């Protein structure tokens, strides 16, 4: 069901209405008038015939044909079969996969390409103690001290 | 036949099992029970004292509220008050008896609908209620 | 590592599910007991609403069943119904024809199944 | 429109701070009463501490919350496996229920006992006091009026080696001795 | 006991149920107004439900 | 039993026993548009991160470009 | 329809008759008098879940002495009913 | 201590015999406990040189040293083998899963 | 036995010449495919992917200067549970959300407390009656409840939680 | 059948192709941008792992698999490796071929008096190898992107090399492990 | 073996988990 | 979409402009989870919904635009995703085929994997912002100021280490340009 | 105030977390029969069980599979909402007996029979109603026909 339509327009059940395998004249009498009146949009066709073809068929709106084998099935069983009939639009198999779980693929952001986080580099939080620069008259004290420290433990 | 040498990472593993090995029985040679008073918190004397040395310095643990709820004095403090509370409590679905002497024609649910119907209940997902309930009057 | 190192305490989380799940008025006084009991005893799953009703969609319990063929109870019942010889099943005890092998010290085993502890089965078989 | 819960009430501690505060923050320590591995805790062990399982699927906010409403706010339906989660997590209730039911009609009857531990665990474990009553524990009572001095654990870490850069201590040294594999 | 389940009518119908007690207080009603008539009226389409079922 | 040939994540730079230490996470990312991403808390708990967007991300790049090659041109 | 979070109000109706069968009724009374003002605006006109937790309500009042109320209720419950398209049938019974 | 011989088992990965988890004197003076019912305090008990840096650790015949401390007081001399020492003699045999801990 | 002959009777077509020509040797070409794709798809594919997965985001991390090694333990940390493939999806499809996560992990921020015990009102202890009321715990419990009622969304409920309480009383007819 | 038996081969005059000229479906040129490996004083099988994983292509976060599509490494003053301690003596290179006589166990002293560049194409071809054996095509074709310059002299100034600024986490110098 | 179902168990598919509609009022009536 | 909100004025008129346009959200569903944009479809398994119902999803870890990321520690609150349902199918037969060599024995398991496929509406957010948070201190910023850098940001040389690879000089000192402005 | 606490005194016990991080099939079977004891089957389960002495002889010889949480009954009444004044006595006396997998019967079909007289005490309870229905039915029929004719 896409933007408020159903996909499927007819739906095809042959029947003997005499012979024998009563399985799809049970579906005709207790389970049809209740999918008729939750879809009243698709179309059923019945077809009674002599010897019937024993299988359910849906048509959709793409020019699609599905069938399900009903043979000597509960019409519990049919009802199921076209209620599975309903609910596919029957565009396409995928598997169910990792990559197959999104149908397309999009960004919101943008996608990633190799020049987006190329230009930048490594930085540091708090600045940098540069080597080459002018020290400080304090600094000057403090480091010559150091210097003075370890060459007068040395010495 | 075993050929190579076992890697040392896998024997550091194994290690660490005998440890949690220990780690047990030193659980298994705690008590059975602990005397406690009715006014003081639960959690007075633990024998976690090392315990929290050791792990519990400053980091907030998975048990915080719950040590929370420890470490905070006990809000029943007298005998008296916890019988004076649980007297009042009433049991439901006992069985045999209730008192009721004082007013009759306060009904209970099961003297008015019955014992073999429950209200209907809401049912969803995070409103689940006990279903089928013919199946457990063993 | 696959050596943890934390309470067991948290392998059985409590947060989610207090005692009102189970009591559901337990912080008045009544102690009132309401546990789902089994997992045997789920009657199924119903609507909320008439207005969003459950879908239809079936099973292998459901959309794997043949159509009924009548039993001794529904022709007791109604003579009505009994129109032909296919009808005329005998007891229900009978299962069919033996359709396996009996073998011995394994089981009851398949036609086109292994062979391998067929000896004493063959042997059996030919005949202080 | 959206559910975010810890807990069965909804309720949490106080997540942010006072601005301007410092932070509380987790043990990153791995919980271990040995102090000396000093390990961060695992992914796993972080996911055991936010109050899930091991594992995103279990015991979480991930399991407890609807995975859809519908639009007018209309809740889902019961899942035989919701059902079948709700039993279990009633199982450890009734499961912790009973045992504490258990221990208090056996400190009732009197049935727990003052010597911590069983006898297998008493005639393993030399940790576990001996609880003899009217005599001393080791022979008769000590005197009323320090092991390590003598027991040497010193480990020594490289192996000392044989003076050959000295003629005399060379020979002096000598270990008059036989290499012989196992037979 | 896969032969021999069984299930409740108390359970699988509420209707049933709520008719039930329904009638049961109705012929305690009809006890206590000395109505005798009534009362078996009652019990009658209660038996008949039961067994309906 | 064969080799394994699954890809394998290159080893990263080891930590001095500072990363141990709670509030302090092992993390290390500081980048050059680190300053843009502005962290903002949520009632919730959770947090909501401001950053620029992806043509202003790369317009920095193009920018940086440039004037690496106003220099020495700019090459094929 | 308008958005009123349902699984929370169900939820807070759940606890109601649990009050109520707990064998507490004034409190199940309130609780239920919240859910019913939910859904006394999230459902259309003779909508079944009204109806319904309006019987629940009529039930509530009835066990706290207010019986006029509960009354007044239980046949306002019945003019819904006569107004639904198809009502349910077990609801028709539970009210009655 | 002496004439008895602790008998040890214990689970040995890798390809020469060593235990994956090598012992110390806690456990030393828990088998005394539980095989010889010998009460002493474990810090009186000193490994061999090789086997202070590891632990015990290897399979087979191992030996290590209990100091008994007091006896000049009892005037023990050339009745035992020396007056401060016992060689207490630990054997360990590899296990598998089944048989053994750790 | 069943060989499953009349199924795979119909896929030859996959089959190169000498076996979608000759029957026996096709279906055992593909009885020999189908069981050991099951065998492979069962115990390995799985190893396979979430390898891809994890190189991936390491890659992604590797980007802004650090791993997979930290950026796993500090998504524990935090609290966040992106499943790898989820990060390999943002990484690829929304560079910048995967940046802000990486820098969520990087900074100090304190990651949010361990859920609560679910705790017992004060209330619950006093005892009722003291000497047509509800129990205090209980109308507590019920402001606790409308409250997370009004949380969810705006509603035509309003925000205002006494009155909303005191709902009851509107359908209550005055004798 | 799909893959023909008539193929080409080193001694048909065709000759072999080199994936970087060559256009087909899992080759995509079109995103990669080049860098500049200096391996003065890196050790060789270091510098062998990270070229080799920009050349893969795996240092991307879009990295597939069966698509190649690979960084252009340009590794340079290959003269200038460093190998740790002893093992420039005693590291085994070792070949076998076909015929009487399948030994040649070769010391990376030799190879490197031969071609020093034949000493990090080996490396390469090792780290390579080590995630891609089973298909010819997955094994060759990265390989051609590395342009081995065993000093700082190369053609390569009109691609702009970024220099690819990298130290190695590996405190512990490299150690020749292979059975 | 007997089950203990000590670990999370999940339950069982079976026929009176259907879902049973509710009976309706006709529509004439 | 109702707006942020904060008890600031001036972090509410700054970030309101941030939250417009096309929203991508993370959502947990059936233990998967998915990138969400608005109009695109997932096929997640099996939910018990009428077909063309309109559902509204209850776990979200993550929403972004262009501009702003929320990430949700575990969580998120006020987001709003509404998809609906299209269809509910069983998907591409995986056939698991089970021989032990050993037996005379052959399982031939059929697993279609049923699923439902969902098409998306609507992605609306609605924060509750506190404040302004200092992420290299640990902090919630009192005083919120767009133009001033939170977190200040330093380059590294220090000419102390001789053997630090040079990455080229333009890399290396470039300072970035001011957002909230 | 360094004194005793005024008591009365209350004795409170223990509660034993267990988890179990080892394989069974890995040990022997009276290993294995101590783990069943403890309600463990697998590995990654985990069970509650009272502090009892018979529990420490069990978790004792299991020590090196089994790893162990303590819980003493105040910090239990707290990990779960519990008033302070409701013992777990009344609890359990509350809970029903009728809960998943309620007894250790000793084989498999004792364990069918048990569910089986479970299923046969619900037909037993709806045939009895009836049957009480009948016989009051019965009754009120007999005092009319006995009122009537007299
Ligand atoms: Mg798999």
């Amino acid at each position: 069901s896409r933007n408020g339509e159903l996909c499927l327009k007819k739906v095809i059940i042959s029947y003997c209405p005499s012979n024998g395998a009563p399985n799809t004249r049970q579906f005709l009498a207790t389970h049809l008038p209740h999918f008729h009146a939750k879809y009243p949009s698709v179309s059923i066709d019945l077809r009674p015939r002599l010897w019937p073809e024993m299988a359910i068929t849906g048509v959709y709106r793409d020019g699609s044909e599905r069938s399900y084998n009903t043979k000597n099935l509960s019409p519990m069983g049919i009802f199921l079969r076209l209620n599975n009939l309903v609910s596919t639009a029957n565009d396409y198999d995928q598997p169910f996969c990792a990559s197959h779980l999104h149908f397309q693929r999009r960004s919101v952001q943008g996608t990633w390409n190799p020049w987006l986080w190329n230009y930048e580099t490594e930085r540091r939080r708090t600045e940098a103690p540069q080597w080459r620069r002018k020290l400080s008259e304090k600094e000057w004290d403090y480091y010559v001290g150091q210097y003075s420290a370890q060459m007068k433990q040395e010495e | 036949e075993l050929l190579h040498p076992l890697p040392v990472r896998a024997r550091k593993m194994e290690w660490l099992k005998r440890d949690a090995v220990e780690e047990n029985e030193e659980i298994l040679r705690r008590p059975y029970y602990t005397i406690k008073s009715y006014a003081l918190p639960p959690a007075v004397g633990r024998q976690e004292s090392i315990h929290n040395s050791n792990n519990i310095r400053g980091g907030m643990h998975s048990s915080h509220s719950l040590d929370l709820i420890m470490r905070q004095p006990r809000r029943v403090k007298t005998p008296e008050q916890l019988r004076a509370l649980r007297d009042r409590l009433r049991f439901i679905g006992v069985t045999g008896p209730m008192p009721q002497a004082t007013s009759v024609s306060t009904k209970s649910y099961t003297d008015t609908y019955g014992s073999r119907l429950r209200p209907r209940y809401p049912e969803s997902w995070d409103t689940v209620p006990p279903h089928q309930p013919s199946r457990e009057l063993l | 590592r696959y050596r943890l190192f934390h309470p067991r305490r948290e392998a059985i989380p409590m947060h989610m599910c207090p005692a009102k799940t189970i009591f559901p008025l337990i912080n008045s006084n009544n102690l009132l007991v309401k546990t789902r009991n089994s997992w045997e005893d789920f009657t199924g799953r119903k609507e909320f609403d008439e207005d969003h009703p459950l879908p239809v969609v079936g099973s292998r319990l459901n959309g794997r069943t043949t159509q009924h063929k009548w039993n001794h109870w529904d022709q007791y019942l109604n003579p009505q119904i009994t129109q032909s010889i296919k009808d005329l099943t005998p007891t229900p005890e009978y299962v069919g024809m033996r359709c396996g092998h009996n073998m011995i010290k394994m089981g009851w085993m398949k036609i086109g199944g292994s062979w391998k502890y067929s000896r004493g089965y063959n042997d059996r078989r030919r005949v202080r | 429109y959206s559910e975010a819960r810890s807990n069965y009430d909804g309720t949490s501690l106080p997540a942010w701070p006072a601005p301007g505060k410092k932070p509380t923050y987790p043990a990153a320590l791995s919980e271990l009463r040995l102090p000396q591995p000093r390990m961060r805790k695992t992914r796993t062990e972080w996911m055991y501490y936010h109050g899930h399982g091991g594992c995103p699927g279990k015991y979480g906010p991930s399991r407890e919350i609807a995975d859809f409403e519908y639009a007018d706010g209309t809740p889902a339906s019961i899942s035989g496996r919701r059902f079948a989660f709700k039993h279990h997590q009633d199982h450890l209730l009734v499961q912790l229920i009973r045992a504490a039911a258990t221990v208090e009609r056996y400190d009732a009857s009197g049935l727990l006992p003052r010597i911590p531990g069983t006898a297998e665990q008493r005639n393993w474990d030399p940790a576990i006091p001996l609880f003899l009553d009217d005599v001393d524990e080791q022979g008769r009572p000590a005197p009323l009026r320090d092991p390590s001095a003598f027991v040497s654990d010193t480990v020594k870490l490289r192996d000392d080696k044989r003076p050959y850069w000295s003629r005399r201590r060379w020979a002096l040294t000598d270990k008059f001795l036989v290499p012989k594999s196992p037979k | 006991e896969e032969k021999f389940v069984y299930f409740s009518p108390f359970d699988y119908d509420r209707t049933f149920a709520l008719v039930d007690q329904c009638l049961e207080r109705a012929e305690t009603i009809f006890n206590e107004i000395g109505d005798v008539e009534g009362a078996i009226r009652v019990l009658q389409q209660r038996k008949e439900m039961i067994d309906k079922k | 039993p064969k080799k394994d040939r699954r890809f394998r994540v290159q080893p990263l730079p080891s930590l001095h026993a500072n990363s141990l230490a709670d509030d302090t996470p092992l993390v290390t990312t500081t980048r050059t548009l680190s300053p843009n991403f502005r962290a903002f808390a949520l009632q919730d708990g959770g947090v909501f991160f401001t950053h620029p967007s992806h043509e202003q991300v790369m317009r920095v790049g193009q920018n940086i470009l440039a004037e690496e090659t106003k220099a020495t041109g700019m090459t094929s | 329809r308008p958005y009123v979070p349902l699984g929370e109000v169900a939820k807070l109706e759940l606890q109601g008759d649990y009050y109520m069968e707990g064998g507490m009724f004034q409190e199940a009374l309130e609780h239920y008098g919240v859910v019913a003002k939910a859904y006394n605006y999230a459902y259309p006109e003779n909508h079944a879940q009204r109806i319904g937790i309006r019987i629940k309500l009529s039930a509530a009042f009835r066990q706290t002495g207010r019986l006029e109320s509960s009354l007044a209720n239980i046949e306002e419950v019945l003019r819904m009913l006569d107004a639904s398209t198809r009502p349910s049938l077990e609801l028709i019974c539970e009210a009655l | 201590v002496n004439t008895g011989y602790l008998l040890f088992g214990r689970q040995s990965w890798g390809q020469g015999f060593l235990i994956n988890c090598p012992l110390r004197k806690r456990d030393v003076a828990q088998k005394l406990w539980e095989q010889y019912k010998v009460r002493i305090d474990p810090r009186l008990i000193e490994f061999r040189e090789k086997d202070r840096r590891t632990g015990i650790q290897e399979l087979g015949h191992n030996w290590c040293w209990l100091y008994l401390p007091g006896a000049e007081e009892l005037g023990i001399n050339r009745e035992v083998y020396d007056n401060k020492r016992v060689k207490v003699r630990i054997h360990v045999r590899k296990m598998n899963s089944m048989f053994a801990l750790y | 036995h069943y060989r499953a002959k009349l199924e795979l009777d119909r896929i030859r077509s996959m089959l190169r010449g000498r076996a979608r020509l000759e029957r026996k040797v096709g279906l055992k070409r593909l009885f020999f495919l189908m069981r050991t794709q099951t065998r492979y798809r069962v115990e390995q594919q799985a190893h396979w992917e979430r390898a891809i997965v994890r190189k991936n985001v390491d890659s992604a991390a590797r980007e802004h200067g650090t791993g997979w090694q930290h950026l796993r333990n500090e998504l524990g940390r935090q609290n966040v549970m992106l499943l790898p493939r989820s990060q390999q999806l943002l990484a690829q499809y929304e560079p910048l959300a995967f940046r802000a996560v990486v820098e969520l992990c990087a900074s100090r921020i304190p990651p949010p407390p361990p859920p609560v015990v679910a705790s017992v009102p004060e209330e619950s202890y006093t005892l009722w009656p003291p000497a047509s009321l509800s129990h205090p715990a209980a109308r507590v419990e019920l402001r606790c409840g409308v409250e997370r009622v009004l949380r969810r969304g705006p509603s035509g409920l309003g925000n205002n939680v006494n009155e909303l309480i005191d709902a009851w009383k509107e359908f209550d007819v005055s004798p | 059948p799909f893959k023909s038996v008539l193929r080409r081969h080193k001694h048909h005059p065709e000759g072999l192709p080199l994936y970087n000229d060559m256009s087909k479906q899992w080759l995509c040129r079109e995103g990669e941008r080049w860098w500049l490996l200096d391996a003065r004083g890196e050790q060789l099988p270091r510098v062998a792992a990270v070229a080799a994983q920009y050349i893969t292509g795996q240092h991307r976060p879009d990295f597939t698999p069966g698509m190649i599509t690979g960084d252009h490494v340009v590794i340079v003053n290959i003269k200038d490796v460093v190998m740790v301690g002893d093992q420039w003596i005693r590291v085994p290179i070792t070949w076998q071929t076909a015929y009487p006589g399948g030994k040649y166990r070769i010391r990376l002293t030799d190879m490197y008096e031969r071609d020093p560049c034949m000493l990090m194409w080996w490396f390469l071809k090792d780290e390579v190898n080590r995630h891609f054996v089973r298909k010819l095509k997955t094994r060759i074709a990265p390989l051609e992107k590395a342009w081995l310059y065993e000093d700082s002299i190369h053609p390569h100034a009109d691609k702009n090399p970024r220099p690819l600024c990298w130290t190695d986490p590996e405190v512990k110098g490299w150690k020749y492990r292979d059975p | 073996v007997t089950r203990l179902y000590t670990s999370y168990y999940t339950g069982v598919l079976y026929p009176n988990q259907l879902v049973q509609p509710k009976q309706r009022l006709p529509a004439d009536v | 979409a109702n707006g942020l909100r904060c008890p600031d004025a001036l972090i509410t008129r700054t970030l309101n402009p941030l939250l417009n346009g096309p929203k991508f959200a993370v959502i947990y569903c059936g233990n998967h989870q998915y990138k969400v944009a608005v109009g695109d479809v997932i096929a997640v398994q099996r939910l018990r919904v009428e077909i063309g119902s309109h559902i509204a999803l209850k776990k979200v870890l993550m929403v972004g635009g262009p501009r702003f990321t929320a990430i949700g520690r575990p969580l998120l609150e006020g987001v709003r995703v509404t998809a609906q349902v299209e269809e509910q199918k069983r998907m591409r037969n995986v056939v698991s085929l089970f021989a032990t060599p050993g037996r005379r024995h052959v399982r031939w398991v059929d697993a279609p994997h049923a699923a439902t496929i969902i098409r998306i509406c609507e992605i609306f957010y609605s924060p509750n912002v506190v404040g302004e948070l200092d992420k290299y201190k640990g902090e919630l910023l009192e005083t919120f100021t767009p133009g001033q850098h939170t977190n200040p940001v330093y380059p590294v040389d220090d000419g102390y280490d001789v053997f630090r690879k040079k990455d080229k000089e333009a890399m290396e000192n470039a300072t970035t340009f001011l957002d909230l402005l | 105030a360094a004194a005793i606490a005024p008591g009365p005194y209350r004795r409170v016990g223990n509660i034993f977390i267990v988890h179990c991080d080892d394989h069974p099939f890995k040990h022997s079977w009276e290993v294995n029969r101590m783990l069943r004891e403890l309600r463990l089957e697998f590995k990654g389960q985990t069970t509650i069980v009272p502090d009892i002495p018979q529990v420490r002889k069990r978790i004792w010889r299991v020590r090196h599979i089994v790893k162990v949480d303590v819980l003493d009954l105040d910090e239990a009444k707290a990990l779960i909402g519990v008033p302070e004044h409701i013992s777990f006595t009344d609890l359990a006396s509350q809970l029903p007996p009728s809960f998943g997998r309620v007894k250790a019967v000793p084989s498999p079909v004792i364990r069918s029979k048990m569910n089986f007289m479970k299923l046969r005490r619900m037909r037993l309870r709806d045939v009895l109603h009836r049957d009480a229905l009948e016989l009051r039915l019965l009754e009120l029929k007999r005092s009319a026909m006995k009122n009537a004719e007299q």
